[PDB]
């Protein structure tokens, strides 16, 4: 079964009170979908996931037959408070001696309160001009636990960084990793480069070189 | 009443390999020109004519230059062209008005095998229309009453369009990331105890989507972390191209048979672990695309 899902970066504004997800099924057979919406923190320096009812998808479940096209609605439950982007992960599995394989999706969903917006429309990012915290500001630093090297990052704003490539001149085997806002996340890593790190964020309408100075 | 936008944007959004293989279906998006309060009688001639002032059927993306082409058509579906006026007066026209707004609706439509970038492709000029009308009333608004364009005259007084109105509106069309999976089935051989499997998954993704693809432990994991086939079970794993690096929870898209919309290609050999009898085992293991 061939399964078409999209966006994959989908957002809620401040002003609106649910987004759509397509779901279309472009082969000739069936496929049954199940649809949950987790809350994603990076509590514990690590991307933590959990139930939630703040943002509710309808329907929980859906048979999505061939050449069938469903909308699946994300709508919140309550109304965020004023000046945050709350994550969350949107995750819906596709199930169409031998071993087959089923397919599972996991979608960065963002969602805005009051005064704040994901930056990807005219009017969103009118509301993040007024708003100088409406970005992210990273820093960097390297304590080596047990007994590795790791790097942690820390964002001071309130936008997520979508970062994909490090170093200045770059570390293969990574394809992105994110920085959610007012959190702090770390990894692992090893060489030395004892300065700021430079990266590019995805978070935005463009590719934007950022640049993320030393924890000290 | 009828009103014309004087400023306004547009916006449709299409993910990009649909947009290549499909194109776009006419969408409907606001004209300029809007009326409520219209009547539906039919019994008087609803006269509207435009001329497209400024249009463009290009697209463009302003951080990459790459472009879009489009039709846009006129409520009836006949293509609008620059230079020239149509005439749409009819008894009927009235009822192509949409939406509780009234807006007279044009199409854009996109064809062909057309490939770019996710990001914003805007009209290279924007949309600027003059309107010459003269629209019925509905009767509570009064009896004999119209909505019309400036100078415009019914016909002592003979009949003219008038000096016009115009609208401006801006057209954008936003690419969508997008990700296509294509995961077929690893068929061992035939039984009386098997051979590894070689085999590849593909995933056909929109240019700057980068993902982490990983593998969980099927329906019937054994110690925790032990695939296995369900029947007894038969322990089997995955490994990363022909190598001993299993896979699971995983592999980036970046290192793996990547060679320009892009598609990743990621191969993987499947083996038997155990004397073990026949037969006819099966598993069903997730494939986990992260973004």
């Amino acid at each position: 079964a061939t399964f078409l899902i999209w966006p994959i970066y989908p957002k809620i504004e401040a002003n609106e009170k649910a987004t759509a997800v397509w779901l279309q099924n472009t082969g000739k057979t069936d496929a049954m979908v199940q649809i949950r919406v987790f809350k994603w923190n990076q509590d514990g320096l690590k991307d933590n996931y959990s139930e939630q009812s703040e943002i509710i998808p309808s329907p929980p479940v859906a048979k999505i037959k061939a050449g069938e096209k469903h909308m699946l609605r994300l709508t919140k439950s309550v109304n965020l408070p004023d000046g945050k982007e709350q994550s969350y992960r949107l995750i819906v599995d596709e199930l169409p001696s031998k071993v087959s394989f089923q397919m599972r999706y996991s979608i960065p969903l963002f969602a805005y309160g009051k005064g704040i917006g994901s930056g990807l429309t005219e009017e969103s990012q009118k509301l993040n001009a007024k708003n100088a915290l409406a970005k992210p500001v990273l820093q960097w630093s390297v304590r080596n636990q047990q007994g590795q090297s790791e790097l942690y990052l820390k964002n001071n704003g309130q936008k997520f960084a979508r970062l994909s490539a490090l170093k200045t001149s770059s570390l293969g085997k990574a394809a992105f990793g994110y920085v959610l806002s007012n959190s702090t996340v770390k990894f692992a890593i090893d060489q030395s480069t004892a300065s700021k790190i430079y990266g590019v964020d995805s978070s935005g309408i463009k590719q934007e070189l950022i640049e993320i100075t030393k924890m000290e | 009443a009828c009103s014309v936008s004087a400023s306004g944007t547009s916006s449709i959004s299409v993910p990009s390999i649909y947009l290549m293989e499909n194109g776009e279906n006419s969408s409907q998006f606001n004209s300029g020109l809007s009326c409520t309060g219209f009547s539906l009688a039919l019994a008087n001639m609803t006269y509207l004519k435009y001329r497209v002032e400024q249009m463009s059927n290009s697209f463009t993306n302003a951080q990459t230059g790459e472009k879009l082409n489009a039709i846009i058509l006129d409520s009836n579906n006949e293509i609008i062209s620059l230079g020239q006026e149509k005439d749409m007066s009819s008894f009927t026209l009235v009822n192509l008005f949409s939406g509780p707004d009234g807006n007279l609706p044009f199409y854009i439509r996109l064809p062909a095998g057309q490939s770019v970038s996710p990001g914003v492709y805007q009209a290279d000029s924007p949309l600027k229309v003059k309107w010459f009308y003269s629209v019925p009333a509905v009767a509570i608004v009064g009896i004999g009453v119209f909505f019309e364009s400036p100078g415009f005259r019914r016909g002592g007084i003979g009949f003219n369009w008038g000096s016009g109105a115009d609208s401006l509106g801006s057209l954008s069309i936003t690419v969508l990331p997008d990700c296509r999976i294509l995961a077929q089935d690893v068929n061992f051989g035939t039984a009386a105890f098997l051979e590894p499997v070689q085999s590849s998954m593909g995933i056909r993704c929109s240019v700057n989507t980068p993902y982490y693809v990983s593998l969980n432990n099927g329906l019937s994991p054994q110690n925790g972390n032990q695939r296995a086939m369900k029947s007894t079970f038969l322990k089997y794993d995955i490994f990363k191209n022909s190598s001993n690096d299993r896979w699971g929870s995983r592999w980036s898209s970046l290192n793996a048979t990547i060679n320009p919309v892009t598609q990743q290609n990621y191969v993987f050999t499947t083996k038997i672990v155990d004397t073990i009898p026949a037969g006819t085992y099966q598993d069903t293991v997730t494939v986990q695309v992260e973004f």
